[PDB]
RNA sequence: GCUAAACCUAGCCCCAAACCCACUCCACCUUACUACCAGACAACCUUAGCCAAACCAUUUACCCAAAUAAAGUAUAGGCGAUA
RNA sequence: GCUACCUAAGAACAGCUAAAAGAGCACACCCGUCUAUGUAGCAAAAUAGUGGGAAGAUUUAUAGGUAGAGGCGACAAACCUA
RNA sequence: CUCCGCAUAAGCCUGCGUCAGAUUAAAACACUGAACUGACAAUUAACAGCCCAAUAUCUACAAUCAACCAACAAGUCAUUAUUACCCUCACUGUCAACCCAACACAGGCAUGCUCAUAAGGAAAGGUUAAAAAAAGUAAAAGGAACUCGGCAAAUCUUACCCCG
């Protein structure tokens, strides 16, 4: 049995809707902003 | 990306088919029918796999000198090499000791 | 950077190379002294053309015809025909003999025959 | 000097070192070509 | 995977069947009459 | 292709809710 | 000759067509299509066979079949089951507008028998003669092959013999007579040839 | 004369020519050795104007008016081709009983496959013929395991396609679920 | 004849004949000027001068001075949507010469509701002119 | 709004069963795929090493003709590793 | 098929000086001393100029031979498909 | 301008011939071009390649204008006898702007003739005329004071040592 993440999409949305209002590109690439959300939080 | 836009076909199943209505029948064979037939035979697949259960070493072992008269010279190099590959990791690698 | 999965002909190759390989033309002589080739009358096929002259058949055939079946020929469907006819009449007339087979068609040998079935020595 | 021209092609050359003929010659040679039969190459030689 | 390379409209600039037939000429393109009992209704 | 059903499903609400927030109905 | 690969998509066109080849190309590869296999034997509709649609746009009318596909088993009937294209279409007219068939399936269609124009079901049987016939399950009555012109075009019953057209009379005569000898003895004998020299034995290996 | 490699001169620029059928093995069966050799010979300028035409056509970058005309003589080429071989196999059987007109023989390579070797004709017996000789109709025992490695290559192509064919006919009912009969 | 085998010859045999030749030859017309009386023909690989000689004479009747063949190569550089060559085949050429000073020359075998059609009016603007109101 | 995204088939894997095994003509051991000439050359013979032993030097499991059990027992072994 | 050495049978070397030359000046030709440029370039070793040799232990085309526990080597631990 | 050029060998194998083109070169910027695509055509033997009946037997005296002359490193060219032997012009190469270097690469590439051409070619896409940088020309007076070193350039020179 073959399994693979299918719902990998919303599990990055949740961090990224925080980051939104960032600027540059860690508003949209989930490598950079996930390191900003955490910072911000 | 990475995620289907329509929804997939329905998965339809027939919970009352023919083999599972009579799926786990005769598995007490023995214990009602006076024990003339053991459960583990009515078990069917590979010759090396009836009635018997082990590690992927001890699965390959047991394939090779029960089957392995019959295998393919390409299939059987491959088999040998595993072994050895086995050997040495559960010999010779991990944690505990 | 040869081209190793190109057909190999006469034009590849050095001057030696592409004077000894053909093309398939089956031969018609040889080559004497002072590279002097002798051709053999003997060896270039004689085409045996006959007379078409009031030849009523024609390359079509008109397609009013019937659709009669495929009967393919047999050796027994030609020893019926031809050789049982003669077979049967000296049976009856009451000489027959095996030595005599030879008179009826049959042919005990190949050799001393200008057109030998097995091995047949003669074109289509 | 300057390197990378190393092939200077020779069709005798290349059907006497490499040919049928030669790769029959030795066994070590009608190994290699039933090495390509089964692999299934096109080229079994030059 | 999923690559489709498509060029710009072309625009055919002849119209008349006739054109067609007479720059085929010129192009080598050789179209051989059809053959089929159905006809259109 | 990747097999389940649940984020499909999952993903064609949220596609209804864009759709809603770009068309919102009368 | 046929060039048709492995999974090749049958359609409405005819192979080999130019709107064949540029609709399947060399390269394409699609899904197959599934068909229900049906023998040769047991199919039962030919061109020129009057069929009634079950379902469709256009359902309980009866037409002629002009056209089979046995690849897909489609059967498409004239006049019926037909949308609307525009043919002979060109960059400044629009051109002219045809109605055109859809193929039907051979389960969307059903066999009329003669006597009551109504659907019906046929199984095959044997005549007296013994020649395979198909007949009607209800009201069991005998459906013949119905006659439809060959595809070549040539009609035999308004045939014109050419000048290099053969007789009748002379591709039919019969001129063979069974005889142990080849075509190369029997023509040398006939074209007056005479060779005297013997061919000498040769080695076979 | 070179006329008969053109068809008629008022058949020049049409584009239909009407032709007949093609002669069937069968109407050939009737007919004599000597009047299928003079039939060959009609059916061969036949062949050569329509080859010709067929070579002009491109040539002028049309197309060709009636291309049936050619397959059908072709056709009737290899069917009377057919005649005369049947009558020459049947004649083989009953003089000499041979199957095959070319001498031949089963020989393993020295690649270790079964072959059919068809001979040659020679001036010279085969233990005089250096050339021949040079030739090897054994194999080595080099080449056992090389011969069960292409045996077990075929058989894993073999077990694919009947796996193939199961799998398609056990999706074949999950949409046709009345094939179960 | 083509892809059959030949009967070997020795000196005091017999005359090698064939009764029904599988050589097809296909007359063609000069690319390039030619004297009028020579005459082109694409022959099979196997064929030979001496061959079409005693072909053309023996089944057309017709009597040639000169033969001479050339071999031409047919282009194996287009690729198909694999990028595997194909091979347009080698075909070979016979140049033939007439005798008794016959001329031959190629003959041509190929001699040889638009209007009733309404456009649209500028000056209706484009307003569908069906409707009679 | 572009670029793109999205799909379900092709077929494959593992078992079971069953031993397996060609062909139109022509060509192909010489420069293979080359119609045709004086030849006599001929096949067999211990695998090693990486690795483990914390180096290395004796040594270090490799289907060999019935699944299980006897048994990791007898026994072998720089009596060490291990077998 | 590069390269090292060898085998077979081939080819080239103006002009001038001296006419004896593993002689000198000096083209073709072979090599690659010094400088500059170039350094993902024209080039995975080149370009321009300047230079050594250039009838000899010369240079060079063709086919063949020596194979890695080895070969070849006017020993640079060279070279044996960058 | 002319670095050459024409041909042969070797290698390559239709790879700037015609028609057409949505393809293509900086060049759809009008219109050419095309080595890319599709179709059509094409190299014609006298040059060259592909040879030889057997057995025995013969073959001391270079080449160099080969004659004087002078050599060593001592050299590339030949037959006879007897027997056998009246059919004769097949087959193959013949194209190009071309091969080896990943390229339409400033490199590599044997022979013959031409030895400056009768052949073959174009260094500048347009403009401006800063720096630094590259390649060259000229330069007052001085003339190696430069520098590790007369490197480079110019010019056309003496003597000596070490090593071999
Ligand atoms: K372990
Ligand atoms: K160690
Ligand atoms: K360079
Ligand atoms: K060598
Ligand atoms: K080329
Ligand atoms: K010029
Ligand atoms: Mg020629
Ligand atoms: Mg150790
Ligand atoms: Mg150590
Ligand atoms: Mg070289
Ligand atoms: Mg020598
Ligand atoms: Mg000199
Ligand atoms: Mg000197
Ligand atoms: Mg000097
Ligand atoms: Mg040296
Ligand atoms: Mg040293
Ligand atoms: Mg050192
Ligand atoms: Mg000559
Ligand atoms: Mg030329
Ligand atoms: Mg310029
Ligand atoms: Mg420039
Ligand atoms: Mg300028
Ligand atoms: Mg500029
Ligand atoms: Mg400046
Ligand atoms: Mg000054
Ligand atoms: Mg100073
Ligand atoms: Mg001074
Ligand atoms: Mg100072
Ligand atoms: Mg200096
Ligand atoms: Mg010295």
């Amino acid at each position: 049995l073959r399994n693979r993440v299918t719902d990998r999409y919303f599990r990055i949305q949740e961090v990224l809707k925080h980051a939104r209002h960032f600027r540059g590109r860690k508003n949209r690439c989930y490598r950079l902003a996930v390191r900003t959300v955490i910072r911000a939080f | 990306i990475g995620i289907r836009l329509t929804l997939p076909p329905p998965k339809v199943v027939d919970r009352w088919n023919e083999k599972r209505a009579m799926f786990g029948v005769y598995d007490n064979i023995g214990i009602l029918g006076n024990f003339e037939k053991h459960p583990k035979e009515l078990i069917r697949g590979p010759i090396w796999l009836r009635g018997w259960k082990g590690n992927e070493l001890q699965r390959c072992i047991r394939k090779r000198k029960m089957v392995g008269s019959r295998m393919f010279a390409d299939d059987l190099h491959n088999l040998n090499k595993r072994i050895r590959y086995l050997y040495k990791h559960f010999n010779r690698h991990g944690k505990f000791r | 950077g040869a081209d190793r999965m190109s057909k190999w002909t006469s034009k590849r190759g050095p001057r030696s190379f592409r004077g000894r390989k053909g093309r398939g033309a089956k031969g018609i002589g040889f080559l004497t002294s002072g590279w002097r080739f002798v051709q053999i009358k003997e060896m270039v096929p004689e085409f045996v053309v006959p007379d078409l002259t009031g030849f009523k058949l024609k390359p079509y055939v008109s397609y009013l015809a019937p659709e009669s079946e495929e009967t393919p020929l047999t050796a027994a469907q030609l020893f019926s025909e031809a050789v049982a006819p003669a077979i049967e009449k000296d049976f009856k007339d009451g000489t027959f003999d095996p030595d005599n087979l030879e008179k009826y068609g049959f042919e005990p040998t190949q050799e001393g025959k200008l057109f030998q079935l097995y091995p047949r020595n003669f074109l289509r | 000097k300057a390197r990378g021209n190393e092939y200077q092609p020779s069709n005798i050359k290349r059907k006497n070192k490499h040919g049928w003929v030669r790769r029959l010659s030795t066994p070590a040679g009608v190994q290699v070509i039933l090495r390509r039969m089964l692999k299934g190459r096109k080229s079994l030689s030059h | 995977t999923k690559k489709r390379f498509t060029p710009p409209i072309y625009q055919p600039k002849f119209k008349t069947e006739k054109e067609f037939m007479q720059h085929a000429r010129k192009a080598g393109l050789v179209i051989p009459p059809e053959k089929s009992d159905r006809s259109i209704h | 292709v990747k097999k389940g059903f649940r984020a499909a499903f999952r993903f064609q609400k949220e596609l209804e809710r864009q759709r809603l927030l770009r068309c919102p109905p009368p | 000759k046929v060039t048709l690969p492995p999974h090749y998509r049958y359609g409405m066109s005819p192979p080999g067509s130019v709107a064949d080849k540029r609709k399947n190309p060399p390269w394409i590869r699609r899904r197959p299509v599934v068909v229900e296999p049906i023998s040769d034997e047991d199919w039962y509709l030919f061109c020129g066979d009057t069929v009634e649609i079950l379902e469709g746009k256009d359902a309980g009318k009866q037409g002629k079949v002009v056209q089979v596909i046995r690849q897909r088993n489609w059967v498409v009937v004239g006049g019926l089951n037909t949308h609307y294209r525009y043919i002979g279409k060109t960059m400044d007219y629009r051109g002219t507008m045809i109605p055109s068939e859809a193929p039907l399936l051979h389960r969307q269609v059903k066999l009329v028998d003669p006597m009551d124009r109504k659907p019906t079901e046929i199984e095959w049987r044997f005549t007296e003669a013994g020649e395979r016939v198909r007949v009607s399950t209800r009201s069991g009555r005998i459906i013949p092959k119905p006659e439809f012109p060959r595809a070549d075009g040539i009609v035999p019953e308004t045939w014109i013999d050419g000048p290099k057209d053969t007789s009748v009379e002379d591709a039919l005569e019969r001129t063979y007579v069974p005889c142990l000898k080849t075509l190369q003895e029997e023509v040398m004998e006939a074209m007056g040839i005479k060779e005297t020299r013997k061919y000498k034995k040769v080695y076979w290996y | 004369g070179l006329e008969e490699f053109f068809d008629d001169p008022k058949n020049w620029g049409q584009e239909k020519v009407k032709s007949g059928a093609a002669w069937t093995c069968q109407q050939l069966r009737n007919k004599s050795n000597e009047d299928l050799h003079k039939l060959w010979y009609v059916l061969l300028k036949e062949r050569n104007m329509l080859l010709t035409l067929e070579q002009e056509a491109k040539r002028q970058r049309l197309p060709m008016p009636s291309p049936e005309r050619l397959d059908k003589v072709v056709d009737s080429m290899d069917a009377l081709d057919k005649v005369v071989q049947e009558r020459e196999d049947a004649l083989r059987l009953l003089q000499t009983g041979q199957e095959r007109a070319r001498p031949g023989a089963w020989r393993r390579d020295i690649f270790g496959r079964i072959i059919w070797h068809k001979f040659k004709q020679w001036v010279i017996p085969w233990h005089l013929n250096k050339r021949y000789n040079r030739k090897r109709f054994f194999a080595l025992p080099y080449v056992d395991h090389f011969l069960r490695l292409e045996r077990e290559k075929r058989a894993r192509i073999k077990a694919r396609k009947e796996n193939l064919e199961r799998k398609k006919a056990k999706i074949l009912l999950k949409k046709f679920p009345h094939l179960a009969e | 004849a083509r892809n059959v085998v030949y009967p070997l010859y020795r000196l005091g045999g017999p005359q090698l004949r064939v009764f029904r030749t599988n050589f097809f030859i296909q007359l063609v017309r000069p690319g390039v000027a030619q004297p009028e009386d020579t005459v082109q023909f694409r022959i099979p690989m196997e064929m030979t001068r001496v061959d079409l000689r005693n072909y053309l004479e023996g089944i057309y009747n017709v009597p040639v001075a000169a033969v001479r063949t050339r071999v031409q190569h047919g282009s194996n550089k287009r690729r198909d949507h694999r990028n595997v060559r194909i091979k347009k085949p080698d075909y070979k050429v016979a140049y033939v010469q007439l005798a008794h000073g016959q001329t031959f020359t190629f003959p041509d075998l190929f001699p040889e509701e638009r209007q009733q059609r309404q456009s649209s009016d500028p000056r209706r603007g484009g307003v569908p002119s069906w409707f009679g109101l």
